[PDB]
């Protein structure tokens, strides 16, 4: 178990970790969290009271280093730092520890929500979609914009996500114009699994980082990465049978874990209604489509 | 974007533009078995493709054997029509190649889109207007190309025929579609219409009598009360 630890709170702040989150009050004592599982990602998040715009974020993972929080009050928000100092920091964080000032990452036992969202989801990967080298830990928010959006302005702080163009020479093959643009499967298995992302775990990681960059921050270019390649399989007449196993388990922990109030933004009707009633793969979702007839039969 | 009754003089402009209508591409007869039940028996289609300023048609014949050994005919017939629109565009020499075409079915947006991914530079555009241009099969010369071909076959035309010596592109093209409009509403009389007087021919080399101008504004006139009464003969007023 690994602890965030914080140099202080000095605005009034709402403050996630992972599918958690809690109110901190103005200069209320308060030094950070612990006990955050090792062996997962994890995104510590942030919205201040005052303005409720600009949700932000940092990805990171305990075993790549010592990470803590430090409020910045030139720039206005909290950032993510991180120290060599090994020593000084143990005995830090074990001061707080000591004085109770972290609250305690709380899993529940019984839960796997946090692997699930995150089974494939690998820091190695974050690290190459949000660039930013001189930090082992990635920041994101709201407004950031996608290398594919700035095709259609800042790179430096944009999300290189893979591009997926439906109606694009990548996507169809001369002369199979047709065939290819009603089953897609040359593009996912050929042009995306075997060519850009190699295996299923590297694209299944993208999408999950995208749906988890739309849920915490609302970033709408995000949702449209999760929405196309969640689009990709479905139209696709032949995915490995492991593959449609998989992305079932994969979108019903994702849609389990949406707020109830925020599906009319973040869930594209078009997307769903075709994937579960016209594609190729509308029988092979069953836990992914019956929860979402079970929780958002308005949308369909 | 769309086009509609506002942006209607942009047909007529110097960018080259090329309408494309599929109506008749896929044209079936639908029987009954011996066993009493229904299957179509396909005959043969066209594509028209339409340079709205210089009335060139490119009338690409679609012969029945395209579709032996097919399924979802009516599906493959729009990426029948997008393939062989490419392919006209192709053949075409640069200086030749149209900056616009305007579908007449919105359907056929996807089908080009994907087939002129090699032509970024050429916007595939929709209509809001209902043109009857599925009514050229009406115009015999052109049906009876089509009904003839035994191979597939491309056939130029110019749909004009001499007209644009003596008038205008826009009016050219309002006397066409409202010609056509009438063979679409009641066939039978706008074709008595068109070849009332035997005296008034139809040169070898062209498709419509040859009116003096005097007689196409009589003719004009004729189509639209026609026009008017099938509504009020369907609609009742
Ligand atoms: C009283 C304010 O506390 C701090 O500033 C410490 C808590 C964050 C951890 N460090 S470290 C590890 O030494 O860089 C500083």
């Amino acid at each position: 178990m690994n602890t965030v630890p914080f140099t202080s709170a000095p605005i009034e702040v709402t403050i996630g970790i992972d599918q958690y989150s809690f109110n901190v009050k103005e200069n209320q004592p308060f030094h950070g969290i612990k006990d955050i599982p090792i062996g997962h990602v994890h995104v510590i998040h942030f919205q201040h009271a005052d303005n409720s715009s600009m949700r932000y974020g940092y990805w990171f993972d305990c075993r790549m280093g010592n990470f803590y929080i430090q409020y910045d009050p030139k720039d206005g928000l909290y950032k993510m730092m991180e120290e060599r100092d090994g020593a000084k920091f143990e005995n830090i964080v074990h001061n707080f520890k000591e004085r109770q000032m972290m609250v305690s990452y709380p899993k529940i036992d019984e839960d796997d929500t946090w692997y699930n969202l995150t089974e494939f989801v690998q820091m190695d990967k974050i690290r190459k979609i949000v660039r930013k080298d001189e930090n082992q830990f990635s920041y994101v928010d709201s407004s950031m914009t996608t290398v594919q959006e700035n095709e259609l302005s800042d790179p430096a702080h944009s999300l290189n996500y893979t591009v997926i163009n439906f109606k694009s020479r990548e996507a169809i093959r001369p002369g199979h114009e047709m065939e290819d643009f009603l089953d897609k499967s040359y593009y996912l298995n050929t042009v995306m699994l075997q060519g850009i992302f190699k295996n299923s775990s590297n694209y299944f990681g993208e999408l999950q980082f995208a749906f988890l960059n739309a849920m915490f921050f609302g970033n709408y270019g995000s949702s449209l990465q999760w929405h196309a390649m969640i689009e990709l399989i479905c139209s696709s007449a032949t995915v490995p049978k492991h593959m449609l196993d998989k992305l079932d388990e994969i979108l019903y922990y994702q849609i389990k874990t949406l707020p109830e109030q925020y599906s009319d933004i973040l869930l594209n009707e078009r997307v769903w209604n075709i994937c579960l009633y016209s594609s190729f793969q509308k029988n092979s979702l069953h836990n992914t489509e019956k929860i979402m007839e079970n929780k958002y039969p308005e949308l369909l | 974007g769309a086009m509609n009754s506002s942006n209607y003089a942009e047909l007529f402009n110097n960018d080259i533009k090329l309408f494309v209508d599929d109506t008749n591409v896929y044209r079936v007869t639908v029987h009954k078995t011996f066993e009493g039940n229904v299957a179509t028996k396909a005959i043969n289609g066209c594509i028209f493709t339409l340079n709205p300023k210089t009335g060139h048609l490119f009338l690409k014949i679609i012969h029945t054997s395209v579709w032996a050994g097919q399924k979802r005919l009516s599906q493959l017939a729009k990426w029948k029509t997008a393939e062989e629109v490419s392919a006209l565009v192709r053949s075409l020499p640069k200086e030749e190649q149209p900056k616009q075409i305007i579908v007449t079915r919105k359907a056929m947006l996807d089908p080009l889109e994907v087939h002129m991914l090699d032509f970024p530079n050429i916007a595939i555009r929709p209509t809001e207007l209902r043109l009857p241009f599925s009514a050229a099969m009406s115009i015999d010369k052109l049906s009876d190309v089509v009904m003839k071909a035994t191979e597939p076959q491309m056939v130029l035309f110019n749909i004009y025929d001499d007209w644009l010596d003596r008038i205008s592109s826009y009016t050219a093209f309002s006397r066409l579609t409202l010609l056509l409009r009438a063979l679409k509403t009641n066939e039978e009389s706008a074709k008595m219409i068109l070849l009332s007087d035997p005296t008034i021919t139809i040169k070898s080399y062209h498709l419509w009598p040859s009116f003096t101008d005097e007689q196409w504004i009589t003719i004009e006139s004729q189509m639209r009360d026609l026009i008017l009464t099938e509504y009020g003969r369907k609609y009742n007023v």
